[PDB]
This record gives structure tokens, sequence and C-alpha cells, in this order.
């Protein structure tokens, strides 16, 4: 946690891919 | 404190020491939090931001 | 030399530069320890034989 | 069938155990990354402040020196662990 | 066990050091093989 190790977040987060998945099931 | 160096934010924690525990340690045996030598006080260790 | 002496010393204040400056030493080997670094620790218990 | 895909999912949630696992495994990665750094490498010490708090630099250069040598090859060790699980999630990525 | 019965514990210590980590090292190569080579054999058994 403070040694250095660090979570960087992705760059297509959870509300963008059920925008992707609403717009796959929905074509 | 007591030899122990290190660089970090000493604030006032709310851990619960026992009477005969001085200092605290983390999962990566770093120091966690220390008791004071000259104050019956307990206070935490962040590192720096 | 067998019934070598052990005195336990706790509670104290100890500078080592007297261990310095007297040049009556023919033999002052630190092993585990720097001895100019001394002054500025702490420890729990210091055993002299 | 939808409502009994639902139910299922509703009562168990060892179905999900393809990313479960994935998870876990990032996450003994990491502890293993963490509890490494305890280790003293036949170091006198595994604390690095420890280390230069009690001893000059003659002996504290090999003493760190130790511990720079364990510590750097434990963090290869997850390095190629993680290139290898990546290789796994990339296969898996293009099956998916 | 030459080297236990030979040397002093002092100097066996750092030949035992030198002798597991020769072979810790050889080990992790042989584990990095045998990881590598299972990568290749799922990916043929998946194809399979
Ligand atoms: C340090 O000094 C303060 C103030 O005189 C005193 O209250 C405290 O007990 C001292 N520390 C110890 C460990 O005795």
């Amino acid at each position: 946690k403070f040694n250095g190790l660090t979570v960087l977040p992705p760059l297509l987060t959870d509300e963008m891919i059920a925008q992707y998945t609403s717009a796959l099931l929905a074509g | 404190f007591n030899g122990l160096t290190g660089t970090g934010v000493l604030t006032e924690s709310n851990k619960k020491f026992l009477p005969f525990q001085q200092f605290g340690r983390d999962i990566a045996d770093t120091t966690d939090a220390v008791r004071d030598p000259q104050t019956l006080e307990i206070l935490d260790i962040t590192p720096c931001s | 030399v067998y019934a070598w002496n052990r005195k336990r010393i706790s509670n104290c204040v100890a500078d080592y530069s007297v261990l310095y400056n007297s040049a009556s030493f023919s033999t002052f080997k630190c092993y585990g320890v720097s001895p100019t670094k001394l002054n500025d620790l702490c420890f729990t218990n210091v055993y002299a034989d | 069938a939808i409502g009994k895909i639902q139910d299922s999912l509703s009562s168990t949630a060892s179905a999900l155990g393809k990313l479960q696992d994935v998870v876990n495994q990032n996450a003994q990665a990491l502890n293993t990354l963490v509890k490494q750094l305890s280790s003293n490498f036949g170091a006198i010490s595994s604390v690095l402040n420890d280390i230069l708090s009690r001893l000059d630099p003659p002996e504290a250069e090999v003493q760190i020196d130790r511990l720079i040598t364990g510590r750097l090859q434990s963090l290869q060790t997850y390095v190629t662990q993680q290139l290898i699980r990546a290789a796994e999630i990339r296969a898996s990525a293009n099956l998916a």
C-alpha cells in the first residue's frame, strides 16, 4: 500500500462498459 | 523514537494499545504506530503523500 | 576468565565518547553496530562483561 | 430460461470462479510482494532504516546490497509471474 | 555434507549461501521454462 505499489484505474470504467453492452444488446 | 528512524506524518490515533505495547507493526514489517517515549500517548505513523 | 562477570545495566544514559577519547585502550573493535552512531539510538538492555 | 439463469446466479456465486481465481491470484501476487519485504536475505535486519541507523557505510554497503539483491530477485519473480498471467489473460481476451 | 564436515560454521554459512543461491537460480530458471512450456502446451490443448 505505502511501499510504492499503486493500482491504476482502467480507461473504461463500469458505466461506459455498461453503455457498450447496452448498445450491443440494442443493436 | 528510541532509535527507530523514519519519515512520515505523526497523527493522533484511535488504536487500542495494551499497556505493555510500545509500537505497532504493519503487514510489510513496517512501523504503523508508536507510543511516545516521553508522553503516555498513542500516535500513528502515516507515510508522507 | 571462566568466572566472567556480567553486569546488567538499565535505566541509564551513556555518551560513549569516553571510550573514544581515552587512548589507553589497545583493543577496540565493535562488530554488530557502529559505535559512532550510538548516542542517537536507544536499546532495550545492555550487558557488560 | 432467463428466470432460471437469474435464480442460479442469485443462488450460487461459484459460477464466477473464472473471475474470482484471477482476482485472488493477483491478491496473492501483491501479498507475496508485500511479505517478501520482511525477509532478511542474509542481512542482520530486514528494515532499511534500521540498517542505516546502526552501521557505518563500510558494512552498510554490504548489508544493503544483500537486501537489494533479495528484494530485486523477489520482484523479478513477481514480474515474470505477472507477465505469464498477462499472457493467459491475453489469450482469454482473444477468445472472448 | 562435505562442506559442513570440513569448514568452520562462519565460512560454511557463506559457502552454503552461495550454493543455495545458485541452486535457487537454477530452480527458478527451470520453473519459468516449465511455465512457458505449459503455456505452449495449453495453447496446443485449446487448439485440439
Ligand atoms: C519526560 O519528562 C516529562 C516532563 O518532566 C515527564 O512527565 C515524563 O515522565 C518524562 N518521561 C519519562 C519516561 O519519565
